């Protein structure tokens, strides 16, 4: 639902890239130029973002338990 | 409150890494400590308090990871690299929880790998034809190679053995890279040495 | 002519290259839940005392 | 004693005892939720 | 403004978006059920007959309209409130909406005193709501309102709610009616069979099939007969042309020879007039129809009313149920006659019944229709019954107390709710299998289940024939999707654009065909019919015309233009048999396609231009099929359908192949369902494998919805770390497989490493599993309430004590909470107590019956729900968590049918390593690719390599030429690879390389729902049944297993006798009974005073003890129940 | 234990196990025992029973325990074998130029129970020490066993003439003095047919020595297969050019003959055999020409391979596939048949409405021009669904009549 | 359910010895060293550094299952030496070459960071 944090294969941390991923995004870069700015070479780390499915931002949508 | 379950947040802490250049050879497992089940000299307290009251999603990151130990914290909160991130969090969203870290290495779990990858190769042009290529014009030349273009692999040496292991150490971030080297260099050695000690006494016992 | 029975297990079965054709490797909790009546002599007292 | 349950619509902490229609006395919704227990639950991180 | 070959790629599957932006993926459900409403009540409403009830006064009650409000639950108090699906599915509530009819009663007693008294919205019953259509509450929702009322919005709806349960109706094949199919069937009395499931346009009454066959041959030539019904003798056909009025032997041949230039088809017939001459008139053919049927009157005048009766109602209701329709009914069955004579001839071809254009799609409003015509019927009846005992008295009633809303409410929740479609007494005459409960697994589960159908053919059936993938399920079925258990080929799939038809009223189309130059069937005369081309209209024979062609050409110009005729209208021209069969009724499978003008498509740039921005100019699908650009084509029409499989087949070639198309695939791949439709590359795949694939992809794990938070599901998975493939479909936009995936791209090796993924088995990476790979968490509901049934015993949830319940467990019960529930963040263990109900006595005055965990479980309260049911007790939902780490056991898969278990884990440092330290998160072995022959694995390996060192998502749409493997090469021998994928490997335990180059790169796995832990089971003294004093039945009865009759064949071949007889005998049921050795017949024993004696011998000595299964003495005492004595005679 | 896996068919899907207690949570089988169970691990589950008295302990320890299952009384052969990675690694272990080191050797020697600690003299003393794969499997061959077998490859016109008992390929095995003299081993010389070195094991040696023969095997073998790999790839499914033009020729001039046929029988120049209608005679003469363009494609494609070929190297050693799926990935899927007919037109005179009426061509009538790595074109993937679902359907079917 | 801790890799139990000896029999002076909770790591180093004495005749290892976790190393030496004293002597060794790799390697990183 959210961005790993490890790489699986390598263990490489991609949880702070994603929001800098989508923002390079944003910014013109296509996917591999992007997933190059961020320092991910080995495709196991470029497979971590690029196949990415950010769900928590729609298990944001639904308003919480308690106010 | 967060719309990851408690054992979800509990993984992606535990997978944070910590800056454990100096205090991981101070720090002792938890099995070797003498105390309760925690004190300062085996385990560093952590403790994590965010709730999200304002309109925009608040993102729970490891900056928000506060440490007793002012030598161990999350090496993205270090003093670029963004912050690793916990949870998103809704207004009305709420996240508090106290974690406790520990000395431990790959074997028990892999948040304890300092590794972020490690290339390790050798005979790049293969003399020694470890490998055998169906058709060596194939096959891309190494980085360490030093071929001409023309030839494919190097001629085969029947007296060769494999020498001249080429590295490349990346770390996670806990442990500098020349720290994980020298660092394995030593438990490897530690561990021949607890092997032999008790060697010794099994000799000695016959 | 076909009946249940007591003393039975059931799971997945998984390859194993590293036991002998007429082993089986048994998880250590089917083995805690079945056992074999085993009778009590001289021969077996200790090792069944420590049972 | 108290067993305080939250709304499902309205998200508001009332207390309701035993042998009580379950009712939200500030919406009247019918859904009602425990809250998280206090007890210490212990993770280990993997 | 042709679309070139370099855009068609981009402009199809831009018009295919649109049709996914307009339709949807359940919109079958959706249209049949609102058609449902609109129509199929009302005219059920209306179609039943007045109820006249009088001693004197009189009352009609005419039912005139209905309405349906908007789905409402009462209160306790009766408050009316709109009740979302959201609550319905927490509080086991039915999601239906309240149905009042307007009901007309007008007293008539003498005189001319007349008065009306007209009850407006009179409540009727209560129907259940399918989800998403027109009469839910989340009709026209945005994506932020179904948010705010806890609902996914990409949930497709399609469904009902009934008792808080998601039913599903299933689609049901059935043969088309008012149709003539001529078979031949081996092994019969009859030649050839032309059979008519004839049904009136309105329902009102079963199917009445006509049989018109031909005898075997071996009097003297072959005879026609007629199977008519409510009759058990057959009937020759001149005698039932006699009974409508036409006698002279010409007047039955003009209805049945249109050519008297040809002589065959007259010796034909002859045997049939020369076996019918004694009967020459009317009614003396009527007293003979009489005379074979089941209830011959003894006088001829009941007789012939009968056979009249019979001729007029049952005979062919589709060509006209009232009086004076004897020439239309004469002139059709003629028309059988003369489909038989040319079968027989073999002047036409035998009706394959398989063919899907003879086939109809009884779809949720044609079924709920079913059932509300039974059921107000029903309510009709019981209305009648009370108004006769209250005028039976001479005064008024009131009929709001007439009416006993009961039966359609409770009808149609009964119905959805257990799946037996019928009546509730009718519990095995009804038919079981429609409306199953949905399936929650996987998005992709989920709307295969809601685009599912069935052929009820019965499993128990071995002919292959209606199991096999028939020609005519192109583009209407998945080819690949089918479960391949026990009912292979009859468990179906929509393809992906196939849309059912709704159903349409012919008028306008008749009331057209009359303003044009067709001929009516009564006004013409039949040596017309020799060269005129028959035109039908949902099967009646409605009359003839002269010039077919351009009738086609302006039928199909008004269907085009979105005229008197709608888009799901087929119109089949069969040129060589010169008829013109127009369809509109319901179940219909058609799909969209591009019509074609003389060789080139209709759809220019400019539609795709118009579609590029649908979101501004909306310009939708439905502008698409109104420009005459794209047509919905049935099986039927098919026939006669010339298709291009792409606009390249339209190109002028060096030997044109057709030069005469009409038609053109939207996408060839459109003919893939929903869960084929995410397989890459299946055209390289054996399709065994692609249909394993698609039965696997409803096992795999994702996030099945995303409101999963809200679900009180009694069992759901959901995946940590979904991720979208690396190489996709470019049918999964419409799946939704992007949003919600049900995988991970997993870096796979295929190589024999350590032996331990043999056998279709894996190698999973320890280190990457700790990491979160393929890591789920399983949500598990309890539900429970306490029942104040009646002051004798009444249950309540409150915290049970030792020294007051009975029944009480040695579990500990701290855990709850004063009010008798568990607190959500609480760690529950196997046999723990989550809820504690005490029921009241008649350990004093309260017994323990709390609610357990399912043993052997072990995780953590999620949250706890407390709500109140329909009734209005106290009801509650405990949901608990357990997070599911891969394990050695576990299930996973690829999309190629690829499946396997883990043999074992290993650590990073253990795992095979590329030369950039990359090591496999799977390894799976060589030896299952060759007989598999999943070469769209390897090629999805090779493409996600190039996918993840590029940077974008691969295009493994299947039938894609400008996508083959030597470019998939090229392009990763770019990225510093071997182009095939192989990589120099090294051993993880030693460091040396490996000598073969393995073959590893990013594959999309699927954990699936199959996990070890949720199987392994054991067994040592446990419970036994009470019947037969043997092991229970399953694991979650700890159970034992059957130790069956092929294992005691297999252990007699063995020879051992000692461990069968501890199997069979002592570790399942030991037992002892005491015989007397006189009669051999079970004695009485008393072993506490040691008194033993045989009531029937009347001895006490000689009486022995036998050690025999309990199961064995229960088979005797059985058999001395059927006065059968089976005496155990031990000598 | 009696170990147990349904449908219980013959004696040998019951077998006595010894219990060995491992950490997780699923049964581990042998890789040999596998065949008699006919058990893959793609989630099948087995039953276990545990024989609760000393009397049926003997029982089973004597009669039922799967050594003395090996040989099966239905065929008199071996009703197990060795199997996949072990089948396809010895045969690549014992071929003629597979060359061990001292430490590779050693490592190898590690996992033999029945090794006497003697290491052999190594098959090249110079320039440097090097060991045989033949060298060890002849300290895994028990006993003083000779067989003789011949390596599925095993050219057939060898044995007459010369180099009869010197083979150039390294076929004809033979072992002597429990020694593997010469010979590639495979599925004919460890499968589970007769006369092969495990039936022979078992017939001279006892069923102990035959059990240990096998754990041997299997275990050296899959600690050498970690030296030498396994895998297959694409790169395993591709062909050279030459192989490619040679299977697209054949395929046209196959097309060409069905049209001479198909214009034959229009022109009414055709006449009918003895024992058959004219539509028969045709179908058997297209059936005959496509099932011949289908065999010689299959031949180009198989002469294609390459010694380090993956396919052929599962192929070769029986491990796993036949020659008819490399033609299939490779050159051509073929003829796709419902019923044991071309494929049937379903539609009036059509098989799909992409054909135009009365079209008894090969690719009309649902003839797979392509291969899986090209891929079927959608009329092709919708006949081979028709052809599979054939298959599904007698699967599925034939298993209650059977049964019953 | 039967997950192991993952601590049992490397931990040993109670009563539990680090390393056996066992004489083997088959042929003389050779020894079975079963050494537990170790893995390939130290397995494949000592069977090297013991391969590269000439008066050891056989120097082996193996892990004899994946899921248990121990060793067992076989070695064999000339009449004149010792497995026990091979395996000491190669234990030493690895030793000194780990001491000598890792102050060259302090050496080197000073080198790098410096110049
Ligand atoms: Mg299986
Ligand atoms: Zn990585
Ligand atoms: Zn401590
Ligand atoms: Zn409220
Ligand atoms: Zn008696």
């Amino acid at each position: 639902m959210i961005i790993p944090v490890r790489c699986f294969t390598c263990g490489k941390i991609v949880g702070n890239k994603w929001e800098a991923y989508l923002g390079l995004l944003q910014a013109e870069y296509t996917e591999g130029d992007a997933l190059d700015a961020l320092g991910l070479k080995r495709y196991c780390c470029r497979r971590m973002l690029l196949a990415h499915v950010d769900l928590i931002e729609k298990l944001l949508n639904y308003a919480p338990l308690e106010k | 409150s967060s719309v990851l379950h408690d054992e979800f947040i509990a993984h992606r802490l535990g997978l944070i890494p910590l800056t454990s250049d100096d205090i991981v050879d101070k720090l002792q497992y938890s099995r070797d400590c003498t105390c309760e089940e925690f004190c300062p000299e085996c385990s560093v307290e952590f403790t994590l308090d965010v709730r999200c009251n304002e309109d925009q999603t608040r993102h729970v990151t490891s900056r928000d990871l506060i440490s007793n130990s002012p030598r161990v914290i999350p090496v993205t909160s270090r003093n670029e690299q963004d912050d690793i991130l916990i949870v998103k969090l809704r207004k009305g969203q709420e996240l508090r929880l106290r974690a406790y870290a520990k000395k431990g290495f790959g074997k028990e779990h892999a948040k304890w790998n300092p590794t972020a990858g490690v290339a390790f190769e050798y005979d790049p042009d293969n003399a020694l034809r470890h490998t055998v290529y169906p058709k060596p014009e194939e096959w891309p030349k190494s980085e360490y190679s030093e071929l001409d273009e023309d030839e494919s692999q190097a001629p085969y040496d029947p007296n060769g053995k494999p020498e001249r292991f080429y590295y490349n150490v990346e770390s996670c971030g806990s442990l500098r890279p020349e720290t994980i080297v020298l660092s394995a260099l030593s438990g490897l050695k530690k561990k021949l040495s607890d092997l032999q000690t008790q060697l010794s006494h099994e000799i000695q016992s016959d | 002519m076909g009946k249940r029975v007591d003393f039975s297990a059931r799971t997945v079965i998984t390859p194993d290259p590293n036991l002998s054709i007429d082993q089986v490797g048994v998880p250590r909790s089917i083995a805690a839940n079945m056992t074999f009546a085993e009778i009590v002599t001289p021969f077996n007292i200790d090792r069944l005392q420590e049972l | 004693q108290p067993m305080i349950y939250i709304c499902g619509e309205c998200h508001t902490e009332n207390e309701i005892k035993s042998r009580d229609p379950i009712r939200c006395r500030e919406c009247g919704y019918r859904i009602m939720y425990k809250k998280r227990t206090k007890r210490l639950v212990v993770f280990d991180a993997r | 403004d042709e679309i070139t070959p370099d855009l068609w790629q981009e402009a199809c599957w831009i018009v295919i978006s649109s049709y996914f932006d307009e339709k949807g993926l359940v919109r079958q459900q959706l249209d049949s059920f609102d058609e449902f409403i609109q129509m199929s009540v009302q005219r059920i409403v209306e179609d039943a007959p007045p109820i006249d009830l009088q001693a004197p006064p009189r009352y009609l009650l005419k039912f005139e309209q209905i309405y349906l409000s908007k789905p409402t639950h009462w209160e306790r108090d009766g408050a009316p409130s709109p009740m979302m699906p959201n609550e319905a599915r927490l509080r086991n509530l039915t999601y239906s909406a309240p149905l009042y009819v307007d009901i007309t009663k007008t007293v008539i007693k003498e005189g001319e005193e007349q008065l009306q008294t007209q009850h407006q919205k009179t409540f009727i019953g209560k129907i259940p709501i399918m989800l998403r259509s027109t009469y839910c509450l989340l009709n026209g929702l945005t994506d932020r309102d179904l948010c705010e009322l806890n609902e996914c919005p990409l949930d497709p709806g399609g469904y009902f709610i009934i008792n808080g349960s998601e039913k599903v109706l299933i689609a049901q094949e059935k043969m088309a009616t008012n149709t003539v199919y001529v078979f031949a069937k081996k092994d019969s009395k009859y030649a050839y069979t032309g059979e008519c499931r004839s049904c009136l346009e309105n329902s009102s009454r079963p199917t009445s099939t006509i049989w018109v066959s031909m005898l075997a041959r071996g009097a003297i030539g072959q005879r026609i007969v007629a199977t008519l019904p409510y009759i058990k003798q057959e009937v020759p056909i001149i005698i039932v042309f006699r009974a409508l009025g036409f006698v002279s032997d010409r007047d039955i041949l003009e209805h049945i020879i249109y050519d008297f230039e040809d002589p065959e088809m007259m010796e034909m017939v002859k045997p049939s007039l020369d076996e019918a001459f004694v009967i020459q008139e009317q009614n003396v053919a009527l007293n003979f129809i009489g005379s074979r049927g089941a209830k011959p009157g003894v006088t001829k005048e009941k007789r012939i009313k009968y056979a009249k009766e019979v001729l007029q109602k049952e005979m062919l209701p589709h060509v006209g149920v009232s009086d004076f329709c004897e020439t239309k009914k004469a002139y059709f069955l003629g028309y059988m006659v003369h489909r038989l004579l040319l079968a027989a001839l073999g002047r036409r071809e035998l009706d394959d019944r398989d063919h899907y254009g003879n086939k109809r799609l009884d779809l949720a409003g044609p079924l709920l229709a079913f059932l509300f015509r039974g059921m107000f019927k029903n309510l009709l009846k019981e209305v009648r019954i009370y108004a006769q005992k209250f005028i039976d008295r001479g005064k008024d009633f009131n009929l709001e107390l007439a009416i006993k809303t009961r039966i359609i409410s409770d009808g149609l929740k009964y119905s959805l709710a257990t799946g037996n479609w019928g009546d509730q007494k009718k519990a095995h005459q009804a038919r079981a299998g429609v409306s199953q409960v949905l399936n929650r697994l996987t998005f992709a589960s989920t709307l295969s289940h809601l685009r599912r159908l069935n052929s009820p053919i019965g499993r128990d059936g071995k002919l292959a024939k209606p199991r096999q993938l028939h020609n005519t399920l192109w583009g209407m079925v998945c080819p690949a999707e089918t479960p391949e258990g026990h009912a292979v080929g009859l468990v179906k799939n929509l393809a992906l654009m196939a849309y059912i038809s709704v159903g349409s009223q012919p008028s306008p189309i008749l009331e057209f065909l009359e303003e044009w130059s067709m001929e009516n069937l009564e006004e013409i005369s039949p040596a017309a019919i020799a060269d005129a081309t028959k035109i039908f209209v949902n099967g009646c024979w409605v009359g003839i015309h002269k010039d077919p062609e351009q009738l086609m050409n302006t039928l199909r110009k008004l269907r085009r233009q979105m005229d008197i005729i709608v888009s799901e209208v087929s119109m089949i021209r069969d040129i060589r048999e010169r008829e013109i069969r127009i369809y509109t009724d319901a179940g219909r499978i058609c799909r969209p396609l591009l019509i074609v003008e003389k060789q080139k498509l209709l759809l220019k740039k400019r539609h795709i231009d118009q579609l590029k921005e649908r979101e501004y100019n909306n310009y939708s699908w439905q502008d698409l099929v109104a420009s005459g650009v794209v047509e919905y084509i049935d099986t039927l029409e098919e026939e006669t359908v010339m298709l291009a499989m792409t606009p390249d087949d339209l190109q002028e070639k060096e030997v044109a192949y057709c030069s005469t198309y009409t038609h053109c695939e939207i996408h060839p791949s459109m003919i893939l369902g929903v869960c084929a439709s995410i397989i890459p590359f299946p055209d390289h795949n054996q399709s065994p494998r692609n249909t394993y694939q698609s039965a696997m992809g409803k096992q795999a794990m994702g996030v099945y919805i995303t409101n999963f938070h809200v679900r009180m599901d009694t069992l759901a998975h959901v995946l940590y770390y979904p991720q979208k493939p690396l190489v996709t479909t470019r049918s999964m936009e419409y799946l939704r497989f992007r949003e919600l995936p049900a995988g991970i791209n997993s870096i796979v090796a295929i190589a024999s490493y350590t032996g331990y993924n043999q056998e279709d088995s894996v190698i999973m990476n320890r280190s990457a599993v700790d990491r979160g790979f393929f890591r789920s968490v399983f949500y598990r509901s309890y539900k429970e309430q306490e029942s104040k049934k009646g002051f004798d015993q009444e249950e309540v949830f409150e915290k049970p004590t030792r020294e007051t319940c009975q029944g009480m467990r040695h579990a500990i019960y701290d855990k709850l909470d004063d009010d008798g529930l568990i607190a959500p963040g609480v760690r529950v263990s196997g046999d723990d107590v989550i809820i504690g109900k005490t029921v009241t006595l008649p350990r004093y005055t309260k017994r323990d019956c709390s609610t357990f965990l399912r043993t052997s479980e072990t995780g953590i309260v999620d949250q706890v729900m407390v709500t109140l049911n329909q009734e209005g007790y106290k009801f509650c939902k405990i949901r608990v968590r357990s997070v599911r780490i891969p394990q050695i056991g576990d299930k996973f898969a690829s999309r190629h049918g690829q499946k396997g278990t883990c043999g074992i884990q290993y650590r990073q440092e253990d795992m095979p390593f590329t030369c950039e330290g990359i090591t496999p998160d799977i390894i799976i072995n060589p030896h299952a690719i060759p007989s598999r022959m999943t070469i769209g694995h390897l090629i999805e390996c090779l493409q996600g390599k190039v996918s993840a060192n590029k940077g974008e998502i691969g295009d493994a749409t299947p039938f894609n030429d400008a996508v083959n493997v030597q470019k998939i090469s090229n392009l990763l021998s770019d990225y510093g690879y071997h182009l095939r994928g192989n990589e120099v490997l090294y051993n993880g335990f030693t460091g040396r390389k490996i000598t073969s180059q393995i073959f590893i790169g990013p594959t999309y796995y699927q954990r699936l729902k199959h996990m070890v832990d949720d199987k392994i089971h054991s067994r040592a003294r446990g419970p036994i049944q009470i019947l037969n004093r043997q092991p229970m039945e399953g694991r979650s009865r700890d159970g034992g297993l059957r130790f069956g009759e092929m294992e005691r064949d297999c252990q007699i071949a063995h020879g051992a006798a000692q461990f069968l007889r501890e199997r069979l005998f002592e570790a399942s049921d030991p037992y002892q009974v005491h015989v007397c050795n006189l009669c051999g017949i079970m004695a009485i024993a008393n072993t506490r005073t040691h008194t033993y004696e045989c009531r029937g011998c009347r001895n006490k000595t000689q009486i022995s003890l036998v050690r025999m299964p309990y199961a064995c003495k229960l088979l005797f005492q059985e058999l001395m129940s059927m006065s059968i004595a089976p005496r155990m005679m031990s000598v | 234990v009696i170990f147990n896996r349904q449908p219980t068919l013959h004696k040998m899907s019951m077998m006595g196990h010894r219990v060995r207690i491992l950490p997780w949570s699923t049964f581990r089988l042998n890789l040999s025992v596998t065949t008699p169970y006919n058990a893959d691990f793609d989630g099948d589950e087995m039953n276990l029973h545990l024989p609760q008295s000393l009397e049926t302990r003997a029982e089973i320890q004597e009669l039922a325990m799967v050594p003395r299952m090996i040989v099966t009384p239905q065929s008199n052969r071996p009703v197990m074998g060795i199997v996949q990675d072990t089948l396809t690694a010895v045969r690549k272990f014992t071929k003629r130029d597979v060359f061990l080191e001292r430490g590779e050797v050693m490592n190898l020697l590690m996992f033999l129970s029945t090794w006497d600690g003697k290491v052999p003299q190594p098959a090249i003393l110079k320039p440097r020490p090097l060991w045989t794969g033949k060298q060890i499997f002849s300290l895994i061959i028990p006993g003083h066993i000779n067989c003789i077998r011949t390596h599925s490859t095993h050219p057939d016109d060898e044995d007459s003439g010369p180099y009869k008992h010197i083979s150039p390929g390294d076929t004809k095995v033979v072992v002597e003095n429990g020694e593997l003299i010469m010979g590639i081993l495979c599925k004919k010389s460890l499968g589970t047919s007769a006369g092969s070195l495990v039936h022979i094991s078992y017939l001279e040696m006892g069923h102990d020595i035959t059990r240990l023969f096998y754990s041997n095997i299997q275990t050296v073998i899959n600690n050498w297969l970690l030296i030498e790999g396994h895998t297959i790839g694409i790169g395993d499914s591709i062909a050279d050019s030459k192989t490619y033009q040679d299977i697209q020729n054949t395929i046209k001039k196959a097309k060409q003959d069905v049209i001479e046929v198909i214009e034959k029988a229009h022109n009414n120049e055709l006449e009918p055999t003895p024992g058959n209608t004219l539509r028969q005679t045709f179908e058997n003469q297209v059936n005959r020409i496509l099932n011949d363009a289908r065999d010689k494609t299959g031949s180009s494609a198989q002469k294609s391979l390459s010694e380090y070929n993956n396919f052929k190297s599962m192929v070769v050693s029986g491990a796993k596939g036949s020659k008819i799926n490399i033609s299939q990935v490779i050159a051509v899927v073929g003829q796709q048949n419902v019923e044991g007919k071309r494929i049937p037109f379903g539609f009036k005179h059509r098989t799909l409405p992409h054909f135009i009426k009365d079209d008894y061509g090969p690719e009309s009538r649902g003839f797979v021009e392509n291969s899986y790595l090209a891929g079927l074109t959608p009329t092709e993937f919708f006949f081979h669904a028709m052809g599979g679902r054939e298959g599904l359907i007698d699967t599925a079917v034939k298993t209650a009549e059977t049964g019953y | 359910m039967n997950a192991p801790p993952a601590f049992e890799s490397f931990l040993l139990f109670e009563g539990e010895k680090k390393i056996t000896i066992n004489k083997d029999t088959k042929v003389p002076n050779a020894c079975l060293f079963t050494i537990n909770k170790e893995d390939h790591t130290l397995g494949n180093i000592i069977k090297s550094q013991l391969l590269k004495d000439p008066q050891v005749l056989f120097a082996g290892y193996k892990v004899p299952h994946p899921l248990e976790h121990k060793i067992i190393i076989r070695v064999q030496t000339t009449p004149d030496y010792s497995p026990q004293e091979a395996f000491t002597n190669a234990i030493t060794d690895l030793i000194s070459e780990l001491s000598l790799l890792e102050e060259r390697f302090r050496v080197a990183i000073k080198d790098k960071q410096e110049g």
